């Protein structure tokens, strides 16, 4: 289109600060703005800039423009989970209400979470109530890769954060043979 | 003294049938041309680039290219909001510029008309619909005067680009502005209405600049009879105009066309009726009516 | 629609008969600008009427010269039609050159 | 000051049945929009309007007609749904004395099905901590599994105590497709609920895993045998 945002995809580290970029040649270039959209929600409005050079910084996030170069970057500091949802870069081309707004077709952040004790351990549900497994606790390079079989079903990683207390961890599940499950690891783990 | 005059038409349809022809006069000289057709505003002078140089009257054209089609659009939409209250076929009328004065002084104007009465002008710093203006105007007026980026644009091509560009143009044109081209007189006539009665005219054609003095004489005295026409253009920037008198048969013998021009020195062009000269184009023009 | 075009034919110089000249026609006070001219010798259409650029005066009503080299002669007439949606029928004006 | 809303959130559709939308907008916003999201294409404009009736054509116009009855409200018809469609609707109000002024809401998903009989409800069991984490790690993972459930339209929460809680709390982003072969298969979801061993060992604390699921409305009539595939909640609870 007339928004080329990039790159399609970002992962940074939870903490980390992530840059996000958005192109345009869209004219005349009255305003550009961004959006945060959560996954299956709204677009919730971050920040929006005017001038020609200009820098504006909404909570965490921090945005510049060079309207001369047709650029403009989204900066989150210190990302936490939450910023898991799409990015989207939008031009205006009027500054009255005549004027409308051209869209980017977004960049997806994908935080990933800072494990600092790594536990790797499977368990067995147990399975309440009375119709009668987790692999927990592992760390940021290991990925679940889901079965080849259609028997049994693997569900992707997925971060919870237990807020009172100073703790976040990776979890996955398997359903249809505990000890042995969604091989294709780190062998350092419990049974 | 001179006047400098952006003239905008604009005229809509339909939805879907539109264009912009603008035409561009200092003092009555056209300056530039710019065809809905044409991408580029066009000079109809070797000195119409004024002293602004190649990229700084880039920089004014590609402003004002863009301008074109925003504008066009815009319309549009405002049409789409006025979805009874107003509605094709549309026409609109800008109005823009400069006039010049001793100093370094200098007044600036954008006039706007609707179906061609006089409706909105920009004033100090936003747009503003004048008196007898219909009412309906109110809105739009409203909805374009948010725009805090247009209304800076267009404060710096009124307060500045205009007079500058236009000093420049004086400079520039200076030789062609102040050019003297020398009317050229002839005298013809035609039956009046009244009975007996007929109606002389003198036609003086080829002059520059616009001032002129036509009048019947009679010796010294001036005949109060004499009806001016309007000035009008010919083709090579000159100008035409007639002044007839009404008289009886056999009064014309004596009368005589006076004309008064900056371009004759104190030589003014007098024409007597029954002149040796008259008598010979009046052959030279003989028609079967 | 809004105005009905004035129109006025004149020439450029004196007409001296088999002598070329230019020959005018300057429609004014007009409204819309759509407007159709022709030049007619005999009424014939003149095959390279020149016009000037469309425009307006300070009254807001629009005006044009339409013009064409032409040669006055003592049998051959020339007029100026025009074709305005405030006229219903077409309006010729015949050139006079007494008037 | 107010909310911009789409009713609603989930919509079933048959091939060539009739769709509609509404969004209603309590800003004073007298420009209404309606945008459609496609995956990696961005938002492409259906039709807007200045107040009511007034109704604009945007680029995406064709297949769809809309309507303002009111200032307050713009409503969208999706004429003939396509065959497979999946398409999320988004609806956009804004202020006619500044551009900026565009606040969206939270979106319509639309899902085609193909036909109608294939449409279930979710299976919702609560699945206890393993007791080998307790002397391991000192806290405890519930696990939540929905299933056999289309379309993908449910609303995952976990309640403690009579409260919905977040900390503590993952779910997948992502269904997963139970037969990945058969357009339209049924869906599986997990949720995991983590807290304090501590938390957990005391049965006073109450466990309980609610699942909202967006089906058939009673005002489409349903003629097979057992249960009618209704918007419902159901969950399943432990101590
Ligand atoms: C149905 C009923 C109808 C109702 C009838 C009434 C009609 C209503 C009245 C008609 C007027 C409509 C106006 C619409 C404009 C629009 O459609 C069309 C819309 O696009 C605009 O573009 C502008 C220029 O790029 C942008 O400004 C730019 O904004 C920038 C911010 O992004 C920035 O602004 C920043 O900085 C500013 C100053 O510091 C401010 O601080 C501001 O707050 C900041 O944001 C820049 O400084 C601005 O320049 C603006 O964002 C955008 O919105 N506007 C522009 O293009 C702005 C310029 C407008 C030009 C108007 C000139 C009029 C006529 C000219 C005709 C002449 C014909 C051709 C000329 C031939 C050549 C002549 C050669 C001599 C040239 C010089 C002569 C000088 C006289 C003109
Ligand atoms: C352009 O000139 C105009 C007036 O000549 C200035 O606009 C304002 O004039 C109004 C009267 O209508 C006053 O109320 C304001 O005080 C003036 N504006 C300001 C901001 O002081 C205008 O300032 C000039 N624009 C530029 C860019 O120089
Ligand atoms: C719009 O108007 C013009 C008349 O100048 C006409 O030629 C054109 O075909 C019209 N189009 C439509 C779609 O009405
Ligand atoms: C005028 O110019 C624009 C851009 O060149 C074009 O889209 C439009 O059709 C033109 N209108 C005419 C030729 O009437």
């Amino acid at each position: 289109t007339q928004v080329e945002q990039s790159p399609q995809s970002l992962v940074v580290r939870q903490g980390e600060n992530s840059v996000l970029q958005c192109n345009y040649s869209v004219t005349p270039d009255n305003h550009l703005r961004w959006f945060k959209q959560d996954t299956g929600k709204g677009l919730v409005s971050l920040t929006v800039l005017v001038d020609q050079k200009d820098k504006t910084s909404n909570g965490r996030y921090s945005a510049t423009l060079d309207k001369d170069a047709k650029h403009s970057t989204l900066h989150i500091t210190a990302t936490l989970l939450d910023d898991t949802a799409t990015y989207i870069c939008v031009v205006g081309d009027r500054g009255s209400a005549l004027g409308r707004l051209h869209f980017g077709a977004g960049t997806q952040l994908i935080v990933i979470p800072d494990i600092q004790n790594p536990d790797p351990a499977v368990y067995q549900l147990r399975d309440s109530k009375s119709s009668d497994c987790l692999f927990t606790d592992f760390d940021s390079q290991t990925n679940v890769s889901q079965s080849k079989d259609s028997d049994v079903y693997i569900t992707d990683k997925c971060v919870l954060d237990m807020r009172s207390m100073d703790f976040k961890s990776n979890s996955a599940v398997a359903w249809s043979a505990c000890a042995n499950a969604f091989n294709n690891i780190p062998e350092d783990t419990f049974f | 003294n001179y006047t400098f005059r952006c003239l905008q038409m604009s005229s809509f349809a339909n939805r879907s049938w539109s264009r912009t022809d603008s035409v561009v006069w200092l003092g009555d000289l056209q300056t530039h041309r710019w065809s809905n057709d044409s991408a580029t505003i066009s000079f109809t002078k070797p000195w119409s680039q004024g002293k602004l140089s190649n990229q700084q009257w880039e920089k004014l054209q590609h402003m004002f290219q863009v301008y074109r089609v925003s504008f066009t659009r815009d319309i549009q939409e405002l049409v789409k909001m006025m979805s009874p209250k107003e509605d094709y076929p549309i026409e609109i009328q800008l109005s823009a510029g400069c006039e010049m004065y001793p100093g370094n002084a200098s007044e600036s104007f954008l006039h706007v008309a609707f179906q061609g009465k006089y409706v909105v002008r920009f004033w100090g710093t936003s747009w503003q619909t004048v008196p007898g203006a219909p009412s309906w105007l109110d809105l739009p007026i409203k909805v374009l005067n948010a725009d805090q980026g247009t209304s800076a644009t267009v404060q710096m091509l009124l307060n500045d680009t205009c007079p500058l560009f236009v000093r420049g143009l004086l400079e520039a044109g200076k030789s062609d502005l102040e050019k003297q081209e020398k009317p050229v007189a002839w005298l013809s006539s035609v039956p009046s209405s009244a009975h007996g009665h007929r109606q002389l005219v003198c036609h003086v054609s080829g002059f520059y600049p616009k001032p002129v003095w036509v009048m019947w004489m009679r010796g010294d005295q001036e005949q109060q009879g004499t009806h001016r026409g309007d000035f009008l253009p010919n083709a090579d920037e000159t100008w035409y105009l007639q002044a007839t008198l009404d008289v009886e048969a056999g009064e014309e013998a004596g009368l005589a066309c006076r004309v008064k021009h900056s371009s004759l020195g104190g030589q003014d062009i007098i024409l007597y009726w029954g002149s040796l000269h008259h008598i010979l184009d009046a052959q030279k023009m003989v028609w079967n009516h | 629609i809004q105005k009905t075009p004035q129109i006025q034919v004149y020439s450029r110089h004196p007409p001296e008969n088999g002598k070329p000249n230019i020959l005018n026609c300057y429609v004014t006070q007009f409204h819309p600008p759509h407007i159709e001219i022709q030049m007619l010798k005999n009424g014939k259409k003149i095959p390279k009427v020149e016009m000037s650029d469309m425009s307006f005066s300070k009254d807001w009503s629009f005006y044009i010269l339409a013009h064409t080299e032409f040669t006055p002669t003592e049998t051959d007439t020339y007029a100026c039609r025009v074709k305005h949606a405030s006229m219903a029928e077409p309006k010729t004006v015949y050139w006079d050159r007494d008037m | 000051g107010g909310i911009i809303t789409q009713t609603p959130k989930f919509l079933i559709g048959q091939e060539g049945q009739k769709l509609t939308l509404k969004c209603q907008q309590n800003f004073n916003h007298d420009t209404m929009y309606w945008y459609r999201q496609d995956s990696g294409k961005g938002l492409r404009l259906i039709y807007y309007s200045y107040g009511a009736g007034s109704t604009e054509k945007g680029d995406l116009s064709e297949g769809y007609d809309a309507s303002r009855e009111k200032k307050s409200s713009f409503s969208l018809t999706v004429t003939s749904a396509q065959k497979n469609e999946m398409a999320v609707f988004l609806c956009a109000s804004g202020s006619l004395l500044d551009v900026r002024e565009v606040f969206f809401g939270k979106g319509t998903r639309l899902t085609v099905v193909e036909d109608l009989k294939n449409v279930f409800p979710p299976e919702v069991a609560v699945f206890e901590p393993s007791e080998a984490e307790i002397s391991h790690t000192q806290k405890a993972t519930l696990v939540c599994l929905a299933t056999g459930f289309y379309p993908d339209h449910v609303e995952l929460s976990w309640w403690v105590n009579g409260k919905e809680v977040h900390s503590g709390v993952c779910t997948d982003p992502q269904p997963l497709k139970e037969q990945p072969a058969l357009n339209d298969s049924r869906y599986a979801l997990s949720s995991r609920l983590r807290v304090s061993a501590t938390f957990w060992q005391n049965p006073r604390n109450h466990f309980r895993c609610q699942v909202q699921f967006y089906g058939l409305s009673e005002n489409d009539e349903w003629t097979q045998d057992r249960a009618k595939p209704v918007t419902q909640i159901v969950s399943a609870e432990a101590w």
